[PDB]
RNA sequence: AUUAAACCUUGUACCUUUUGCAUAAUGAACUAACUAGAAAACUUCUAACUAAAAGAAUUACAGCUAGAAACCCCGAAACCAAAC
């Protein structure tokens, strides 16, 4: 009875209306709204913590890394975490769509 | 393994010699190295 | 030495240079592995150099073919016939640069 | 026995290195064996030329009636380079006796003739082609390309390359690349 | 309800302490159910990698017995070939032993490749599920199961693990650098986390030992 | 010298096997076992060599005392030469 | 070198040993395999910990622990015991 989910592309971009999302999460918390020093907020509380990244992570669909989350003391780094991209794409599928000149042959023979 | 590929490395050069030189290991290289 | 070895006398192969200069240099072949140290320099040369070299150079074919290779290895063909080949196997993307070069020359 | 994977593999490309010298393979045209593109070859045949060709014309000047019967026969089991080459033929003719005059009007028409006729000679024509690697962009149905196949498409490709580039052009590569192979060359000699 | 977890011994007021995703095995998309607390001076230790070098070269040359031998002349009915068994067993000290462990918990948690889990119970014995799970997950090849004891290991991770060749599963007594470096992930208990804290945490001190602990 | 015309059989190494997989563990049964056990205590091998290493003259003396009652007459009487040759080039040279 | 295999031009076999010299003297028909440097007491270097160090026996007013680092081959005349 046990199905295992697909898996999900560790990809992941920046939101064009990153600031929305991310103040609608902002707004999830209990009554902060965007308050004075919004960027500033403290994340020690691990209640508030888990419930701030657990949300943002499931609707942005960028989750912090294990070895990363002590950095994320406040706000501040929370929204640049989020606004800088992730891609999946491979050196060679990033090479591929380079404007490849006519007399270069790229075979992937893996 | 490769001593076979050492004495090949003195006949090659020593292949236009002229009599035993040219075929023992002992005179060939010693030829090889005064035409050097 | 000389006297067991060929020889022979200045001579050019269909005199290139009198109208306008022919690149010899024909065709170029690239094998690649994913995962090799050999291939390091040679992994990190296609990221940087190799897009340069072929716009310098857009009238000689590359081939490029990454694929499991215990030895990476390059393989120049000259329009008269003449084909060369030269292993990769570990050498930095600094002395890649400079063999290829060397080969078009 | 001596053991070891390693040395056992040198000693194969050893016997290997022995059989090529004994039993050279036969001759195969580049188009068959892998790694060969002819559009790529083409558009860098035309770079390295420094030249401008209609790829569609210069196609059929490659084209070869032999070509096209082994396509033929293929599909039992394309236009030809004539048009073309009649062109670069008569043109390099007139072309040609047109540079021999100009330097030497005192010489008489019997002469240019001789000197045309061993400039567009079959030898010459396939030497030049060969060294330039034509015979690889060849299309033919036989390998070595046969000489009067590959005289064909010399001329066609200046057809071809007439249309592309106008008069000018191939006169200055027929200039740099045919009238260079006279130098050296003694009047009784051609 | 977060599962928080904060380390028992004091932390460092000058090291601030290091964190980590809990997890769960129960079902696929069970990847985080809490978040725990971990000791910056077992996880957060300086990156000597060396150590972790000569930990290895020990581990494997320190059973190392060598049965080549040869007849000299006097003993013929080699002049220089191997004579007799031949050991090479020597011993690391204590200290830079413990030392070894504790860089390698820092790689794998600073590489992502340490998962923390609350138990290693699991809903179905196959291994198809275990293995599916890791996919899932993104977890390496090779993933490595620390339990505190394995007298209390659960029955359904044993037939699982047991039949998989990639996926081994050692007690907590057993855990050593070369099944760490040998597995791509390593995936630890929540209670074999304190139980190698304190092992780790409590080495300080010398009061040198007058006798063996036997 | 002439070498083989024809290659080895191929070899297949299992990387993750039982053995290999499982190389080491328990190697820090000290640490993690309250040093109740010696880490020597897990080597296995001669008797006379377990948790002890030495040179090859110790290495045969420390055997002719272990197991010198249970050594055969020829054995002993064979390695006792064997000794007194290595004594004099050990002790004198 | 050469158009050209030989001609013209240049050049006193090898190892060892004698003086750092052989036109001395030793050894070599050739082919294939086999055939000769081995130890850690202390030091330097690489690290662990530090008035302490070492998983018992040791050393210490910066010491202490671990690791790495080394010293050939063949050949007598002889001498003795026990059998034949």
């Amino acid at each position: 009875v046990l199905v295992c989910p697909p898996l999900r592309s560790r990809a992941y971009t920046p939101p064009s209306d990153l600031q929305s999302r991310l103040e609608s999460h902002i707004k999830e918390v209990l009554g902060s709204s965007l308050p004075n020093n919004w960027q500033d907020i403290s994340l020690d509380d691990g209640h508030m913590k888990f419930r701030l990244l657990a949300g943002l992570a499931d609707g942005l669909g960028h989750a912090v890394p294990n070895s990363r989350l002590h950095q994320m003391c406040r706000v501040r780094d929370v929204l640049d975490f989020y606004n800088v991209p992730v891609q999946d794409k491979s050196k060679f599928d990033e090479l591929v769509a380079s404007n490849l000149p006519p007399n270069l042959k790229i075979s992937w023979s893996y | 393994t490769d001593r076979y590929w050492r004495v090949q490395e003195v006949l090659k050069h020593a292949q236009h010699f002229r009599g035993r030189k040219n075929r023992c290991y002992r005179l060939a290289v010693r030829a090889v190295t005064r035409a050097f | 030495t000389g006297r067991g070895t060929s020889s022979r006398f200045l001579t050019s192969v269909l005199h290139n240079g009198l109208g306008r200069y022919v690149q010899q240099l024909q065709r170029l072949s690239l094998s690649l592995s994913r995962d090799a140290p050999s291939s390091r320099g040679a992994r990190e040369f296609v990221e940087r150099e190799v897009t340069d070299f072929a716009r310098r150079n857009p009238g000689v074919v590359v081939y490029v073919n990454p694929r499991p290779c215990a030895m990476p290895r390059i393989v120049a063909e000259y329009l008269n016939g003449a084909v060369r080949e030269e292993n990769v196997n570990s050498k930095s993307v600094e002395e890649i640069k400079s063999l290829v070069q060397k080969l078009a020359d | 026995v001596k053991k070891g994977f390693r040395a056992a593999f040198r000693f194969q490309k050893e016997l290997e290195r022995w059989r090529l010298l004994r039993c050279p393979p036969p001759p195969v045209r580049r188009s068959e064996k892998p790694n060969w593109d002819y559009h790529a070859e083409v558009q860098a045949f035309g770079s390295r030329l420094q030249e401008t060709f209609s790829l569609d014309l210069l196609k059929t000047a490659f084209i070869n009636s032999c070509y096209i019967k082994s396509e033929e026969a293929k599909r039992q089991s394309l236009k030809d380079n004539q048009e073309l080459f009649e062109q670069g033929l008569s043109f390099s003719h007139r072309c040609l006796t047109q540079f021999l005059e100009d330097e030497f009007p005192d010489l008489p028409a019997e002469g240019t003739e001789s000197l045309v006729s061993f400039l567009t000679g079959e030898a010459v024509v396939c030497h030049v082609a060969r060294n330039l690697a034509v015979e690889q962009l060849t299309l033919s149905a036989e390998f070595p390309v046969p000489l009067p196949v590959l005289r064909q498409t010399f001329f066609a490709v200046i057809g071809a390359l007439l249309q592309s580039s106008g008069p000018e052009r191939a006169a200055l590569f027929i200039r740099d690349f045919l009238i260079t192979q006279m130098t050296g060359k003694e009047l009784f000699e051609m | 309800d977060p599962v928080l977890r904060k380390c028992e011994l004091r932390i460092p007021v000058h090291r601030r302490p290091v964190q980590a995703w809990v997890e769960s095995l129960r079902g696929f998309e069970q990847e985080r159910i809490g978040l725990a607390e971990l000791h910056p001076d077992v996880f957060a230790t300086a990156p000597r990698l060396d150590i972790v070098h000569q930990v290895a070269i020990w581990q494997r040359n320190f059973r190392r017995i060598s049965y080549a031998n040869t007849k000299t002349r006097a003993e013929v009915s080699v002049a220089h070939g191997p004579r007799g068994p031949t050991s090479y067993y020597y011993m690391l000290p204590m200290k830079v032993r413990a030392l070894g462990l504790k860089v390698a918990l820092t790689v794998k948690l600073m590489q992502d490749d340490l998962h923390i889990v609350d138990s290693l119970e699991l809903p179905t014995a196959d291994p198809q599920y275990l293995t599916e799970l890791a996919q899932y997950r993104h977890w390496g090849s090779s993933v490595l199961l620390v339990d505190l004891t394995h007298e209390e290991m659960p029955k359904n991770v044993v037939a699982a693990t047991s039949g998989l060749n990639s996926f081994n599963l050692i007690p907590a007594v057993g855990l050593n650098v070369y099944s760490m470096l040998k597995h791509q992930t390593l995936v630890l208990t929540l209670p074999s986390v304190a139980f190698l804290e304190d092992k780790l945490l409590w080495q300080d001190s010398r009061y040198t030992p007058l006798y063996p602990f036997r | 010298a002439f070498v083989r015309l024809t290659l080895p059989p191929p070899k297949v190494v299992d990387r993750w096997n039982e053995k290999r997989a499982l190389f080491g563990v328990y190697d820090n049964i000290g640490i993690l076992g309250n040093f109740e056990k010696h880490p020597k205590e897990l080597i296995k091998g001669p008797v006379w060599l377990r948790g002890w290493r030495g040179n090859e003259l110790q290495r045969c003396v420390r055997k002719k005392k272990f197991v010198g009652n249970r050594m055969f007459i020829e054995d002993l009487h064979n390695l006792n030469k064997r000794i007194s040759y290595l004594y004099k080039h050990f002790n004198r040279h």
